[PDB]
RNA sequence: UUGACCUCAAAUCAGGUAGGACUACGCGCUGAACAAUAAGCGCAGGAAAAGAAAAUAACCAUGAUUCCCUCAGUAACGGUGAAGCGGGAAAAGCUCAAAUUUGAAAUCUGGCAACAUUUCUUUUGUUGUCCGAGUUGUAAUUUCAA
RNA sequence: AUUGGAUAUGCCAUAUAAAGCGCUUUCGAAGAGUCGAGUUGUUUGCAGCUCUAAAUGGGUGGUAAAUUUCAUCUAA
RNA sequence: AAGAGCAUAGCUGUUGGGACCCGAAAGAUGGUGAACCAUCUAGUAGCUGGUUC
């Protein structure tokens, strides 16, 4: 490894992943994420009952509740979202084993001008989404009371990540 | 078709009906999505050394040597001329 | 006869039973795909056969 | 989807990023066994379009072969000899060094209950599909023995036909 | 090695029992599917008319039957073939039309007529398709008069020189672009 | 101090599966002194292999594969030796990857309790529930004929 | 004695359904150490070796001309 | 230059198939034992011998 790595220096496209976000922003980025955690399977069954009597009484309101604000995940799903430029925050796992899966994503998202960041460990992102593993997370819309601090961390990320890294 | 057998009009004289275009022939057409993807991968992946070498050959007006060297690398003239023209557009774009 | 029958009602409605009570036709028949899986189809082909199946037709002489 | 980027990246095989990643991965694969199970394909896009699905029953084995009969074909036969209870679906290439050709080979469990109930892959369960590469029926094998559709591609001559009335 | 033919009567009898068993299996419907009228592709055979593989998507579109309905009711569909001369459009069209005219579709789900399939079902009969739909050869003309304008048409005025004109067209075209 | 995720072990853990024989006919690899043969090695089935065109042709155009007759002892090569066309036997078409459902992983294996069904107390499932697999992608839709 | 599936019949089903075809105001993603080129072996095919692709592109031919139009097909 | 060939059977001759029968060392492939075996083989035979009222 070490002699092979330094002999032919790590290309910046791959070198960008070994440098990541600081601990503090990671904590507050996570703090917002837990406020939008995807619904639990048990909760899914509960609302499936909720829609059961809803469709009995003419599907009631939009299902039973308002739009399900939560985080967006899945590499294919997020890539389709960022292409449509619907995404407002992008979070990339730092240690994905085949790096080719996200080796293009920072360059893609930079071309779209979207605030993004690299969050340590895939497992933590998976824990956000009740999964064993999440290679990438996306925030595309939140509630209005959450808009203020979401803009704050985006500015903070654009002050201690996105901006400082840029193209090096 | 002059109701005859020979000539650069030959054939049995009929009224040809304009056949539709079939989706197999669609191959080669550019999609804005894939054209965008190719732009992204070109910008992030970079270039192999041999096109690197030929492009300052274009930069210092060493066109003939670069064309010959590009032919040696790929194998056919059309691949070579297709290569150099797109690198030149890259050169003026830069 | 008595013990093995006594075994059979004992293990009736039980998913897994001793190898000496299971079927023994041949090896190939045992490993072959069960009709149920043989009849398994996508619901794409279910749509095809539901909306456009083979018909009964004929011709007038 | 994110797959379109993958093979476009995979096509640029002389890019620095791929050139680095090939060597570090080649150094690693030299230090595992010559054949070893892989938790997930190193090129998910390639395996996916070759018939791999991330579901129980499908399995990937990585292998390397000495360079200097095709390297691709010898990969499958050795894997099939190793994982003798599986039907090997396909194979694809990953890495080289100066001496080795590295391949990842897709196999499907014929007796697994998830494969048997999936109509897209039940065809591999049927007994005619066991040990295809010993018979040369895979993608590389079919191409190797020259089978295709065209003009470009024995015992109908050496036999003598003697009809009833001649 | 040495291929002998002592099974020739036996193999012929096998096919007979194959047809009889097949026909009796699907007795209501005709044993042989219909085929389009198609022309062999070469200067030696192009005058003749033979049976092709299936009717092109142009013809089913014209005949008013979808490419799905046609397969269900015994009309084979060929996608590779494309028909360019609108007679080949025609000759296949009424071929489909008369086939549909003589076709009787038994209603599904206990004989309640759906769409326009049929009402009668006792008319079940298995007929040779080439009887109701024989393939004809080219319609040749007989007893046409005059054409004394073709009399003055002295054959080689076209043949000999237009053949030379075709032969020298490339050189002639090169000449015109040269001095231009 | 604990919990995740990953990599790798271990089980006389639960469930499965592979070997070997036949090999007339199938498909491979190898191959002699004739012959893309005999011998050798590998691997199948009741058939196998091939198969729905990166195929023909130069026509008024043909239309998956296989087989028979013909092409034809012709083209081609230098004794070897086809194929297109035509006639006939038989005919049957299709499935994925490549885009999303993001207002819902809708998908799947297994453990457990019931309901069944059986060539069959020996088979084959279903329902419920639990658990795991799976966002590095299981479903639905689409495969260029579109 | 089972079974072949059709015929009629009886009972559940769920069916707030999906699909085919008039139209498009358009979009159409399409398989890479692969194709290919040179080179060595062997019976154009394949194989080792070094290089290594592209999007009306690519394969294949009638033409031209040694390039061209045209035709046909959509490999890995 | 006012077409004579096509098909079938037989006889005879010739060419090739084991080729009228019998007979030369040898060579290959794969085995067994510490040379032998089985297949290719019914070989090379330009000869020797025999070849039926």
């Amino acid at each position: 490894r070490k002699i092979l790595n330094l002999r032919l220096k790590v290309p910046p496209a791959i070198a960008q992943f070994q440098k990541t976000l600081d601990k503090n922003t990671a904590t507050q980025v996570f703090k917002l994420l837990n406020k939008y955690r995807p619904e639990t399977a048990a909760e899914k069954k509960q609302r499936l009952v909720a829609e059961a009597e809803a469709v009995a009484n003419g599907k009631s309101a939009q299902d039973v509740s308002k739009k399900p604000y939560n985080v967006k995940y899945g590499l294919n799903h997020v890539v389709a979202l960022i292409e449509a430029k619907k995404a407002k925050l992008v979070l990339i796992a730092s240690d994905v084993d085949p790096i080719e899966l996200v080796v293009f994503l920072p360059a893609l998202c930079k071309k779209m001008g979207v605030p993004y960041a690299i969050v340590k460990n895939k497992a933590r992102l998976g824990t956000v989404i009740h999964q064993k593993t999440a290679a990438v997370l996306a925030v595309t819309e939140v509630r209005e009371e959450d808009k203020n601090e979401l803009a704050s961390i985006v500015s903070a990320v654009d002050a201690n990540f996105s901006a400082k890294y840029d193209e090096s | 078709a002059p109701g005859l057998v020979v000539g650069l009009n030959k054939g049995k004289t009929l009224t040809k009906r304009q056949l539709p275009e079939r989706p197999s022939r669609r191959k080669g057409h550019l999609s804005k999505r894939t054209a965008f993807v190719r732009s992204i991968v070109r910008e992030v992946a970079g270039f192999a050394p041999y096109e690197r070498r030929v492009m300052e050959l274009i930069r210092n007006s060493q066109d003939k040597r670069a064309r010959k060297l590009a032919k040696k690398r790929l194998g056919t003239l059309k691949r070579a001329k297709g290569k150099i023209e797109e690198l030149t557009s890259v050169i003026q774009s830069s | 006869e008595s013990n093995r029958l006594a075994a059979r009602e004992a293990y009736k409605n039980k998913k897994y039973i001793p190898l000496d009570l299971r079927q023994k036709k041949t090896r190939a028949i045992r490993r072959a795909l069960t009709p149920y899986e043989q009849s398994r189809k996508t619901l794409k082909q279910i749509k095809k056969e539901r909306y456009f199946p083979l018909r009964k037709y004929a011709l007038k002489a | 989807g994110a797959y379109k980027y993958l093979e476009e990246l995979a096509k640029k095989k002389q890019s620095d990023v791929n050139l680095f990643l090939s060597r570090v991965r080649a150094w690693e694969y030299r230090q595992m066994n010559v054949i070893h199970r892989a938790s997930r394909p190193s090129r998910p896009d390639k395996a996916r379009r070759l018939g791999y699905k991330a579901k129980q029953g499908y399995v990937i084995y990585r292998i390397r072969v000495r360079r200097g009969r095709s390297a691709r074909c010898t990969a499958e036969e050795r894997v099939g000899r190793y994982c003798s209870n599986l039907r090997v679906l396909n194979s694809y290439w990953v890495n080289q060094d100066a001496t080795y050709k590295f391949f990842e080979v897709i196999l499907v469990d014929p007796s697994h209950k998830a494969i048997r109930r999936d109509p897209r892959i039940n065809w591999i369960v049927n007994p005619v599909h066991k040990h295809r590469e010993s018979r040369g029926l895979t993608s590389i094998g079919k191409k190797s023995r020259g089978i295709g559709k065209g003009h470009r591609f024995w015992l109908r001559h050496n036999t003598l036909s003697l009809r009833r009335y001649r | 090695y040495v291929k002998t033919w002592f099974n020739q009567p036996g193999r012929k009898l096998r096919r007979r029992q194959a047809r009889q068993t097949k026909a009796a299996k699907i007795a209501p419907r005709p044993v042989e599917a219909i085929r389009p009228a198609v022309k062999p592709p070469t200067i030696r055979y192009n005058m003749k008319v033979r049976a092709g593989r299936g009717f092109t998507l142009e013809e089913l579109k014209a005949a008013g039957v979808s490419r799905r309905v046609a397969s269900t009711i015994g009309i084979p569909v060929d996608h590779r073939r494309r028909n360019r001369s609108e007679e080949s459009l025609q000759r296949n069209v009424e071929r489909i039309k008369v086939y549909l005219a003589h076709l009787i579709v038994f209603p599904r789900k206990a004989g309640q007529p759906k769409k326009g399939d049929a009402t009668d079902v006792s008319g079940a009969e298995q007929t040779d398709v080439a009887a109701v739909l024989p393939i004809t050869q080219e319609a040749v003309e007989e007893a046409k008069p005059i054409t004394e304008e073709a009399k003055n048409f002295n054959a080689f005025s076209t043949l000999s020189n237009e053949r030379a004109y075709a032969r020298y067209a490339g050189a002639r075209a090169a000449f015109q672009k040269k001095r231009a």
